[PDB]
């Protein structure tokens, strides 16, 4: 019975929503300007473009 | 327009826990910074106006102007709130507060209200976060008195030393008369209250 | 661009709107765009401070509303309800304008009746002329067209109105419309 | 095909994006304008359409 109680206590401690974070494994870089350029490049396929005005 | 509300209290250490943990329960936090000023009818005819409650207050969003420079009451958009007292005989259920509001542009709001004949009463700041559930909001805020009238950003004067935070639950029904819509807002409020009650206890109060 | 506001108070002009529209469409190939309606309301609190609000239906989103004669703001319809709930402001006095906007060749016109509680039938016209924006050249083109398109009674009556001018919006300022109601009471 | 001069001149919203959340809101956009210019003949004034 004591072991049941101690287990319950552990579970309770682990049930508490105190994590307040995420695992976050990041560090692969966006290189956005490349995505812009590939977007435009695709969107203007076979299209003669001109300058803004 | 009718608003159904619950509210509660949150001490300071208990604030941070209630916050992070709220982020775990329901839709993520939106930063809210509001500047409020009230006005009072100068005529005070004692028989019928009933100026103590019905007098109006008006406020506006200060998202980012005061940190950048001196606050500009002319620059931000303004809106005016008429919120009446809450309906009694509601100890058991959620509270009901009738509220009407209008957005105001291209005018001197101050000069307009005082030209109505209303006149300054009190000026307070609301700062905090609000979270979302389906068609029902929930903001935890604090009531920061300004350092000065139209106070700048650095000061943010607080009202009390304990600095308790206040819990507000938002629900809006357009039409007072419809019992079905009151029923669904009531049940939405019950369900959100249940979850929020696991989180922390809160209940209906007057006004 | 440049638009004129004309206004008539003769009783013949009273009966005039519906046959005027009809003839306009039939004979000059007008096309009917949005109906026009605007509502003016006038009242004042127990201390005699005037306040009036009026509501263009086209750009209802912004309702223009002024204290006494002097001071005005743009605000929402719920504001009006606010003022009713406060009860400090007294009871309404209502004018209304109902007609419909037409587009005819190079200009767009508004033909509307003005009235309070369907009292009378004094007619308001509003012609925006797409083109030169020189008031002096538009005024006689507008005048010419108006004459031509409503010439049956045109010999019979003369207006009281606000002169035409040049303004970028395609609809006439709401504040100006207030001034028309206030000169009209 | 019929040998008419023209200039395309498109201005996509995703070009303007400062960061990635901006890029998101850029893709989600409800309407965009693309301005064309069309020269029918050398002496004729250009006719342009958006």
């Amino acid at each position: 019975q004591l072991l049941d109680v101690s287990r319950q206590i552990k579970s309770y401690w682990l049930t508490n929503s105190l994590s307040t974070s995420f695992p976050t494994v990041d560090y692969s870089e966006p290189d956005l300007e490349k995505v812009k350029r590939t977007l435009t490049k695709l969107q203007n396929h076979l299209l003669e473009v001109s300058l803004i005005e | 327009m009718q608003e159904l509300y619950l509210l509660g209290v949150v001490p300071s250490r208990r604030f941070e826990a209630v916050v992070n943990s709220l982020s775990k329960t329901l839709d993520g936090p939106k930063t809210i910074l509001e500047f409020w000023v009230v006005y009072r009818p100068k005529d005070v005819p004692p028989n019928l106006p009933r100026q103590p409650d019905s007098w109006l207050r008006l406020c506006s969003n200060i998202e980012s102007h005061d940190e950048t420079d001196t606050e500009w009451s002319k620059n931000t958009q303004w809106s005016m709130y008429l919120e009446g007292n809450s309906e009694p005989k509601r100890e058991d259920k959620c509270g009901i507060r009738p509220v009407n509001r209008a957005k105001l542009t291209n005018g001197s709001v101050t000069e307009f209200v005082e030209k109505m004949g209303y006149e300054f009463s009190h000026e307070y700041i609301i700062q905090g976060l609000e979270y979302f559930f389906f068609d029902t909001t929930v903001r935890i805020y604090q009531t920061l008195i300004p350092s000065q009238q139209r106070s700048i950003k650095p000061p943010f004067h607080p009202m009390n030393e304990e600095q308790p935070w206040i819990l507000h639950v938002y629900t809006h029904v357009a039409d007072a008369s419809n019992q079905v819509a009151m029923a669904k807002a009531e049940a939405n409020l019950t369900k959100v209250k249940t979850l929020l009650s696991a989180f922390c206890d809160l209940k209906n109060v007057r006004l | 661009p440049v638009h004129g506001v004309i206004y008539y108070s003769s009783p013949s002009m009273a009966t005039f709107l519906s046959p005027a529209q009809d003839n306009l469409v039939r004979t000059y190939f007008a096309q009917h765009l949005k109906k026009w309606v605007v509502q003016y309301k006038l009242y004042r609190n127990a201390v005699t401070p005037k306040t009036l609000e009026f509501l263009k239906q086209n750009i209802n989103p912004s309702m223009l509303a002024c204290v006494d004669e002097a001071t005005m703001i743009d605000a929402e319809p719920e504001l009006e309800d606010i003022i009713v709930r406060t009860k400090l402001w007294n009871f309404r006095q209502s004018f209304t304008i109902e007609g419909s906007i037409y587009e005819v060749g190079s200009f767009k016109v508004a033909i509307a009746n003005v009235l309070q509680k369907s009292v009378w039938k004094g007619i308001l016209f509003h012609v925006t002329y797409d083109g030169t924006e020189s008031v002096d050249l538009a005024r006689p083109i507008i005048q010419e067209f108006f004459l031509k398109c409503f010439l049956q009674n045109n010999k019979s009556v003369t207006p009281v109105y606000e002169s035409f001018f040049n303004q970028p919006r395609h609809s006439l300022d709401s504040k100006l419309l207030l001034q028309l109601f206030k000169q009209r009471i | 095909q019929r040998d008419i001069s023209f200039k395309f001149m498109p201005n996509y919203p995703w070009e303007k994006a400062k960061d990635f959340l901006e890029l998101e809101n850029s893709l989600s956009i409800n309407r965009l304008s693309i301005s064309w210019r069309i020269m029918v003949s050398n002496f004729e004034p250009a006719i342009f359409i958006q």
